[PDB]
Order: C-alpha cells, then structure tokens, then sequence
C-alpha cells in the first residue's frame, strides 16, 4: 500500500536523522489528519441531515 | 526492533470517502436537501440522499492535500545581489530575511494566519552569464541585534558565534536546516496592531502591522576577497518549510500585492472571477442534440 | 436555474430578490499533483 | 461553502457580482442563470476556496456541492428547477 | 433534538439577550473560551479575573442600514477598550486575554428583504488602496482611524476585497453567520482567544475584526419603515488581565 | 408521530422534489407500485426494467392559472410517451406497465386565494358534448387532440361534468388532493398500476387521467403578481417494458 | 469432449443465431464480459442496465465480397450508436460500457474458395496515407467518415497495413478468427470491455474496430452464384449506461 503503482514493497532505509538536532530531520509526513468539522459545522446544536434545520 | 521501524516508513495510501448504494425515498418529514446557510454551517447533505447512487469503493488517495505536502516545496524567497563593480564595489550585501517578497511563496503562506515550521534554505549562486567559477563566498546568518558588517573585510566576518557557510560558486548549492526561531509560539503573517505604545498620529503609519516576532535578522553575503573582484554575484535564496503546523485558514489573496510587508491593493479592483457576456452564457459547444424535444 | 413556477409576491412587497450560490466539495473530494497557481502574477523574478 | 461569483458579467461590479437576480416573470420557463461546474475554469468557481485550492493541483475528483440561499422577503414564494447536465450536451435551451 | 431551536436566551453576567429568530449559535473552531492553562502561561504575575464585572453583554454601536450601505467593521478588544470595567481593567493592565460572544441584532418586517454576512476575521489587517496614478500614494498605509475605529466602528470603502485585498466570497472560511431578514434577525458568534501569544496588550493588538457586510442589498416597498438599525452587542468571556500599572489609554 | 409533516423531500432516480408545504402524500388505494408478479404475468418475453433511466421526475407542463381558468387534464402514460428514455422504451416496446408519483406544484403569496382539486381518474374516457339542436352532432366523438392531449395537456370545456358526464363533486371518490393556497402549495399522488390486464400498450391505452380543476377561483388584490403557474411533474415507478420491435410513435 | 462441435447456437435477448459450421467461439483474452465491479467504478450515479432491450443480436451491415474486394471495418460501439434501444440509451447517457459478441456470417458452396480474416482491434486508430509528393498532404488526418463509418462500415484502401501502418500479418495478435469457405462459414468473437477507463462516452470514443479482410481472394468457376454476401451481427453484453441527460447524436 504505497504510490509505486504496481506489486512491490522492497526495503525502506529512509527518514534517517544524521544530526543531534531533531529539526534537521526530513519533512514529518508519515501522519495524515482530516478533521473538517471545526470549520464546516461549528454550531452548538448539531443538525441531523434528515431534519429541517430551523424549527 | 528499529528494523520494523524502517519497514513502516513509506507514505501509506489513505483513501477518500466511499459512496454507498441508495434507492428512492418517497416520504414526508425527511428533507436532506433543505439546509440553512444562515446558521453558518456548510450543507451536511451527501450524494446518497439527493440522487440514487451505486456502491463505489473509492481508492483515490488524499495524502497530498496536507499542509506538510502543500508547503514542503522550496520556493524563491530572496535574490541578494553581491555588487562588486562600477559604482557598487562593496563586494558584500546584508539582505533582510523576509519570505513575503515573491508572490508564489507569499500567497501560499498567507493561506494561514499562524504557522510554526522549521525551514531548509538553499543558496543557488552564479554570475551574470550564469557561470559558476571557483569563487569563494561567505553566507553569514546575523540574528536580530548581532552587529551587521559595514565592509568587505570587517571584524563582523570572524563569526565566533554567528553561523556562517563558506562555499565556492563551483560547488553544488549550500543548504542548511533552520529551526522555528520566534519569541511567539508560532509565526504570524497578519499582525493587526502596532509593535509599540504611542498614539500613531504620523502622516505615514509605517509601524502598523509590523510584528518583530517574525523579523528573523539578516544574511550577510560577501566574496572572501582583498579588493574589488569587478564581478556581481546573484544569490537566489530558496526556502523549503518543513515540520509544518498551520492555524486559522484565510482567503487566498485576489488583488496583486504592491509592497512587501503591508496588504495594500491598487484602487483598480481586479474581479476574483473573469467576466463573461451574460449570466446565462457558458463557453461549451457540446454535441448536436438528437431532438431539437 | 429555471423557474419551476413563477416568483409570486403580495402587494407592497419587492418583486425582485437575489439568490446567493455557495460552492463547496463533498467528503469523497480528492486532489492530486501539486502545481503553482495561475491566479496571481508579479511583473518579473525581481519585484516586491 | 464560499460564495460563487455567478453574476460575473461585463456590467456588474463589487458585491453585486455575488447575487443571482430573480423576479416575477410574465413568461414561464425562462432561464434565470447558468454556470459550468469545473472548479479550474475561469468563471464563477474562481471566487470559492475550493476553486482556488483546485488551481494549486492538476487533477481533482469527487462530488461538488452548490447551496442556494434565497434572500427575498418572507412573503415571497416560488419554485426553482436547478438542473445539472453531464458533459456531453450544450447548455439546455428549454426547461424540458 | 437534531434541529436548532428558533428561540434562544443568552445570559452572561448581569445582562440577558433574548432572540426569537436565532439561526443557531456559531462556536468558532469548535472550541469554548477558557482561562489560560498553567502549561501555556508564560507570565508569572497572578492574573486578575474580574468575572461578572467584565464578562457581560455591552451594546456599543447601532448603525442605520441603507440600500447603498457598503458595510461596517470593529476591532476587538479595541471596540470595548474604553467602555465599562473591562475598559478600565484593559487600560490598567499590560497583558490581556478573553474570548467573546458576538450578537448582531437586525430586525425588519416580513416585507423587507436583504442579507448581512456577519464574520469574525482573526488578525484583520486593514489595507490601504493606493490610486493607480502614483505607485506610493500617501494612502498606502491606513491611518489610525481605519485600523482602530473604536466604539463607533468604520464604514468599508471596498467591501468586495474586505478592505484587505482578500475576496469577500471566501470570507466564509472565517467563523461567520448570515442575517437573512427572511429567516432570522440575529447572528451569534462565540469566539475563543485566538493568538500566537497566551496574553497580549488589549490596546496595541486587536485579536479579531467584527465585519457586518450587506451582500444582498436592503430593499422594501414605499410605506415600510426606512430606518432599519444593525446593533453590535459583545460579551467578553473568561477575561484575564495581568501586569498592573498606571492606566494608559491607547 | 400521528401528524403529517409540512416539509417533505421526494427523490426518484437522479431527480429530487423538495416542498415545504406538503399536505401529506396520497398512496392510491393504499397500494405501492410494484413489478408484475410471476402469477399475474401472462407474457413469456423477459421484461426490461430500465430503473433510474425511466424512473425519475419529469417536469412536463406549466400552465398559467387565471380567475376564469376552467381546468386542465393529461393522460398517463400519453403525457410522457414522447419524453426522455421512458418515451423511447414506450415506443420500442408493445406491452407496458408502471405506477407513477404525481406532484402538482402551485405556489402563491399569503394574499392570493383559491383551491385546485388535483385528481387521478383511472380510465378517464373524455366525452364529447353534442349541441341540443342536432341529436348526432359531428362533436359526438371527441377528436384525437381531446382524448390524447400529450405533454401540453387539454383545457376542460365543462369541468362541472369533468368532460365525461359524471359530477365533479363526486370526483373525490378517485385518489385526489387539494391545493389550498391558504395551507399548501403541492399535491402528491403515488398511483400503482391499475388495469384489468397486467401489461398494456403505452401508446394505444391510457391507464389514468391527471385532472387539475380550480374549484374556488384564484382571486387577489391589485398589486400582487398576476402570473401564478401550475406545474405537473410525474415520476414513473417500477416501469417494465416488453415485446421489443421497431419504434412506433403513437 | 476435447474437440469443438461444428454446430452451435448463440441466444442473447430475443435473438438467436444458429450456425452449422462454427469453428469454435473466441473469448478475447480469456475473459467474459461483466458489469463494472464496485472497486473499479469511479462514477457515483446508479448505472442503468437495460438487459434484454440492449443486449441482443443486431444484424447491421451486409457486404458483397468480390474477387478484388480489399476489406471492410466498423467501429464499436459507433456501428450501433444509432440503432435500436442501445442507440437511444447511448445518446441519452454520457458514460458507457459493454463487451460484445461479434458474428460474421459468410456462406458459399463447396465449389467457391477464399479466406476472410475477421479481427477485433482495440483502439483501431485509422491512419491517413499522405502522397509522397507533399510531406503534409491534406489527407494526413483521416476525415470523420473514415474514423467513424457507422452502420455501413468503410472499405480498406491499404488492407496490407490495416490502414494504420501496422502489418496485417501480425494482426493475428488481436482476437481473430478465419472464415475458410473450405471449413467454416461464421466467425464469433466474444470481447469483454477493454479500456483504461471503467466507463467511456459511446459517441466520442470507439473501444474496438471490427475488421473483415479477404486474405485469400474469392475465386469460383463460371456457373456459380457471383453474389456472396458477408453479414456483421453484433450483440452488446452486460451493457451499463450512466449520466442521463438530453439525447445527443454524435
Ligand atoms: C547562513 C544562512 C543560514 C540560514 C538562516 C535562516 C534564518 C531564517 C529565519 C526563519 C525564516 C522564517 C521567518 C520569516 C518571517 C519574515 C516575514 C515578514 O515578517 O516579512
Ligand atoms: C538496511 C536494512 C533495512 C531494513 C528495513 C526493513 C525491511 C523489512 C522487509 C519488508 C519490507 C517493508 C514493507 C513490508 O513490511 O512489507
């Protein structure tokens, strides 16, 4: 499950820091987070899909 | 051990949200289509409730729309000209470190209000004829309040504590990692206020919007020489943000920028959307209708 | 956008109004292949 | 959800470009407005956050979402057919 | 329930706001205002929390909405920096932090129409438009009146670019709410303290801009009441002041 | 619940009809449309079920309601026999069967008034009125235009006798619903396939007549919008075509 | 058995093809036509499957084979894009997918001789031969008639290079079958949906080219029937249309 576009995994000698400072390390892009609600649904009363929103 | 750790380092595929099969819904009471934009929330309605959908097990990858991926790409942030010919025979230049100089990088970074990142800086240096001779150059980072050099050979280039980089134009471009350097907990492209107390009654309100939490000193660049080389050197500085966290998204700038550190726009307002003849005009020929029904 | 029926108002009510369209993307929306945008332009490589 | 600039016409200026005008019609089945729904294309989608983020990428996929908020008086009533035509065809000339 | 109730009551301190057409309340970034935690706190001075004295609804500015009105904006806490005990605490102390509860009240009859977008823009850096003629026009830097309008607020000159060179269409990215005279008559935005620093000077720095822009213009038939006011009411929440000294006004 | 909700959403195929004044939905004879069972099926050809292609809301006819308008009628499936993929399936095949979801949309302001009876009459045999003068007037047999109006529908000449010699007062025996501009603005009649035969020719035989008759005339005061349209939207349900051959139009 | 039977019957929908000289049936790439699986499906619209209506043998084109005939080709689904319910479904919908069952019928007496290679070429890009004289001859791009012949098919001008600059000798790499008037009189090629995309426009894009080329010329002695026809019969299989809109013809 990579971006290789074919069957194969190989061996992964990557993401190695060679310096005593950790900010010298390669871009930290192992983790992806998708929490859209803080921007798309910030209202107090959560509205169900089915129900007409204002009553 | 740490071997298992290396195995799980390739970026894994996170897929997009799947569609579920849906049928007709002929009942009163259930109204997914009806929303209330007034509440301030985006529509919660899904494809499956508005039309009859099939089951799709979506395998499209979302890993690339990340603030890491979006910003982890080196872009031009400065061009320092080390003039050593004609009227300008200084053979050194002190360039204020700011990333708001060039549109392509500025506009990307101003998507956020606050950002905390480490950056990687690359110095592509060459002559007017794009030639890279064996010419030695000193790149010295001068943190805010470190003395700035006033001459080609001044004491400030001893660098007992200032970090400097010696490289020949001949060598592949110098690169260094820089940490998150800021008194504040994050950087801040928009500061709505003044850095000093006062009444701010100046015919030119320069001080407005200028937070020194962002101003991160200068880079002093010289040709390590005794006398005028008679050659100007161009230093393209490339910044690749990394380890990036961003807060409070903002609208992408529409108007062309005018100055470096101030959002200011020409009184000619360029419309966000390219205009067309009428509100019922679309530019698509399509095909020949079978029943003209 | 077509009129399914007409826009009907009583007397002493404005007979012209507005609709505000708000565009977004759904949960299955995905992008690919980061590239530089067309949407902003400075004059040359050496500008503010 | 961010506002589409559907009224992106020669004459219209400023905030007026963000309003689709509607009115009592003497004739049934006249076309109120029309816009293409490809975020990349120069047009009403340029004014949306989705349209501006798309132009930072080459390829896009998935369902889009248009929300229409009416801002007539409480006393105003009406019905609107909002149709989406898949790629083959031109802009429909009649409601049928 | 799964639906927002139309009728709503907002009680902070010794003030209560009742509204019968609330289109729900926006909680910005899905976070409630709270006192600075020990871990985020940098400054060792014990911070005063005046509670009810400062945490209450202040009705500061009422504006007359017209058919050609272009919009108004305020800067928080600048708008309140001289009004009530809050004002005094803000002048007497250096460091400042609070979230707020915005509430814009605009009623009209069922025979008026129009839409106001009410949006809270964090770090609203007011721009100055320079005339095409001269590259560095004197109006390249906005004067103090435009950056800090105070209680009376300031009229937008170019609301399309939100006087900041960013499209109003995309302003819906910030915590926003509409006042459709068709549906509702009030907009409530609870906003937590948003800043890179845990405490900031109330006087020098404005955490948020409060912008009310008429998107759909106000229209009505001859005979209806022409005067339709828009009122801003703001309640600071979890206010915390520190670094006591001589009172300084701006 | 024990009460019909005012607000209702009807989604068939790639079409959705939203209404905020639905006075409930009539299910004719308390039976849902369904595919012909094996036991009732007489014809051995495997029947094509195009599903979403044919089963979706078609908005065919809009009519202007006036103070003296007498009413309109359509014949199903005649009304749809030339529109969309349904039309093509109906021309290409001999045998036909489906129920339908009628939805008549008529909005007006709270200052208009009037009542439309919307009624589905199975086997609506249009009569022809013969003038008293001659016993066998040429207009004893209604011409093809009156029996099969198609998409545009036909104006009633004598809506009191529903152009069939049967009193309109007793038309409420058939599946019906009212559009009182006071209460509602839409009428939905789901109708199952009603015929003595399990499958019939879409072209030759009309299973149902769709009649919209203004009982209480449309009245309003000077200043209101005179143009008040009535729109017919029909969605075939559980459509099944069989006996494929050369496409025949009527 | 371990041998292909000479006599064979092919029944799809309401059509049956019987042949007493079938030289076996080719299943292209050893894969049967099937409906798009959930995993490969990209488009969220529910896809209509008309089954028997569209999935049946259509006899479209008959051609007269002569001693100097050079060959004919058709483009699928272009050949069927205007014939029967398939044609209508293909015009009314955007996305399209189906495999097909080809069957080329050519009988002659035991005293005629000749060989036809019948080959299905996926993505048959018709080339245009430019005369040696001019480097960019106007006939560098083949006109619409050559790329999309429709029902009537198109005569090869250079069958040796299959009008595409690729040798006919190596055309046997594609799914093919011979009609040796010595042995057989029919060629059947079942072909699954072959495309980089799960669904494509029937009108714009042609998945396969159907080429019948006489390798060994037709020869016979004076007295035999000179008129020897070659008939193309095609049955779409597991047809699936999606994205319903206004009918578009090419
Ligand atoms: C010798 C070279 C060493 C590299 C040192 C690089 C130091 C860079 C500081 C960090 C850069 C990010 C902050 C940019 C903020 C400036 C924006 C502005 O206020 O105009
Ligand atoms: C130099 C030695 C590096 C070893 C790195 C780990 C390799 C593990 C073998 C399997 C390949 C990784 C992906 C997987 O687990 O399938």
């Amino acid at each position: 499950t990579g971006n290789i576009a074919t069957e194969g995994s190989t061996i992964n000698f990557t993401n190695i820091n060679y310096y005593k400072d950790s900010y010298a390390a390669s871009a930290s892009r192992q983790d992806f987070t998708q929490d859209p609600t803080k921007f798309t649904s910030p209202v107090l009363d959560a509205i169900k899909e089915a129900a007409a929103p204002l009553q | 051990n740490a071997v298992s750790t290396l195995a799980d380092t390739t970026i894994s595929r996170v897929t997009a949200a799947n569609t579920a099969a849906s049928s007709h819904s002929l009942g009163t009471g259930r109204v997914p289509a009806l929303q209330a934009a007034e509440t301030g929330a985006s529509s919660n309605a899904s494809d499956e409730n508005l039309i009859e959908t099939r089951c799709v097990m979506n395998r499209n990858g979302v890993n690339e729309a990340s603030v890491e991926h979006f910003y982890s790409r080196a872009g031009l942030v400065g061009v320092v000209e080390v003039k050593d010919s004609g009227t300008s025979q200084d053979g050194y230049t002190v360039w204020p470190i700011d990333v708001m100089g060039f549109v392509q990088q500025r506009r990307k970074l101003e998507l956020s209000t606050y950002m905390r990142f480490d950056a990687e800086f690359t110095f592509v240096s060459n002559l007017n004829d794009s030639t890279t001779p064996g010419m030695l150059l000193q790149y010295m980072y001068v943190p805010p309040g470190a003395p700035k050099p006033d001459g080609r050979k001044s004491y400030q280039w001893q660098t007992a504590t200032n970090p400097s980089i010696f490289a020949k134009l001949s060598d592949p471009p110098p690169q260094v990692s820089v940490p998150f350097m800021s008194p504040a907990s994050a950087y801040q492209w928009f500061y709505d206020g003044y850095p000093t107390f006062g009444e701010h009654k100046q015919a030119t309100n320069l001080q407005y919007g200028q937070c020194p939490n962002n101003m991160m000193g200068h880079f002093a660049i010289r040709t390590v020489s005794e006398s005028t080389t008679g050659k100007n050197v161009h230093v393209r500085v490339y910044m690749r943000i990394k380890h990036v966290r961003a807060w409070v998204p903002r609208p992408f700038r529409s108007q062309a920028y005018m100055v470096k550190n101030y959002p200011t726009y020409s009184q000619t307002i360029s419309n966000t959307a390219a205009d067309r003849a009428s509100i019922t005009t679309t530019d698509y020929e399509g095909g020949v209708p079978a029943n003209p029904f | 956008i077509w009129y399914q029926t007409n826009f009907v108002v009583p007397p002493d009510t404005p007979s012209e109004a507005n609709i505000i369209a708000l565009g977004a993307a759904q949960e299955n929306f995905t992008l690919k292949l980061c590239k530089d945008t067309d949407e902003i332009r400075q004059t040359a490589e050496y500008q503010n | 959800e961010t506002i589409l600039e559907v009224n992106n016409t020669t004459g219209t200026t400023g905030v007026n470009r963000l309003l689709i005008p509607v009115r009592a019609q003497n004739n049934v089945d006249q076309l109120c407005a029309s816009f293409q729904v490809d975020p990349g294309r120069n047009g009403p989608w340029q004014s949306t956050m989705v349209g501006q983020i798309c132009r930072y990428y080459t390829q896009w996929s998935g369902s889009l979402k248009v929300t229409f908020m009416f801002t007539g008086s409480f006393m105003a009533t009406g019905k609107m057919l909002i149709a989406y035509t898949p790629p083959g065809s031109a802009q429909p000339t009649t409601r049928e | 329930c799964g639906y927002s109730d139309r009728v709503a009551q907002l009680t902070v301190g010794n003030s209560t706001i009742t509204t019968q057409e609330a289109a729900n309340i926006v909680l910005s970034y899905g976070e409630w205002p709270g006192y600075c935690p020990s871990t985020d706190a940098t400054a060792v001075d014990k911070p005063t929390r005046p509670d009810v004295s400062v945490n209450r609804f202040y009705t500061l500015s009422t504006k007359s909405w017209k058919t050609e009105s272009t919009g108004w904006y305020w800067k928080f806490p600048d708008v309140l920096n001289d009004t009530g005990v809050f004002g005094q605490n803000a002048q007497f102390h250096y460091l400042y932090r609070s979230g707020f509860c915005m509430h814009v009240q605009c009623n009209a009859s069922k025979f008026h129409q129009g839409a106001l977008l009410v949006v809270v823009i964090p770090e609203f850096v007011v721009a100055a438009s320079s005339p095409a003629t001269k590259p560095n026009g004197q109006g390249l830097y906005p004067d103090f009146a435009h950056t800090n309008p105070g209680k009376e607020g300031q009229v937008f000159r170019d609301p399309y670019v939100l006087d900041a060179g960013i499209p109003l269409s995309q302003a819906l990215v910030f915590p926003h709410q509409w006042i459709n005279l068709r549906t509702n008559n009030c907009a409530t935005i609870i906003m937590p303290y948003v800043n890179a620093l845990p405490f900031d000077s109330a006087l020098n720095h404005s955490n948020f801009g409060l912008a009310v822009i008429p998107i759909s213009p106000l229209k009505y038939c001859n005979g209806a009441t022409t005067e339709v006011p828009i009122t801003l009411t703001i309640a600071p929440l979890n206010s915390e002041f520190s670094g006591l000294r001589q009172a300084i006004k701006q």
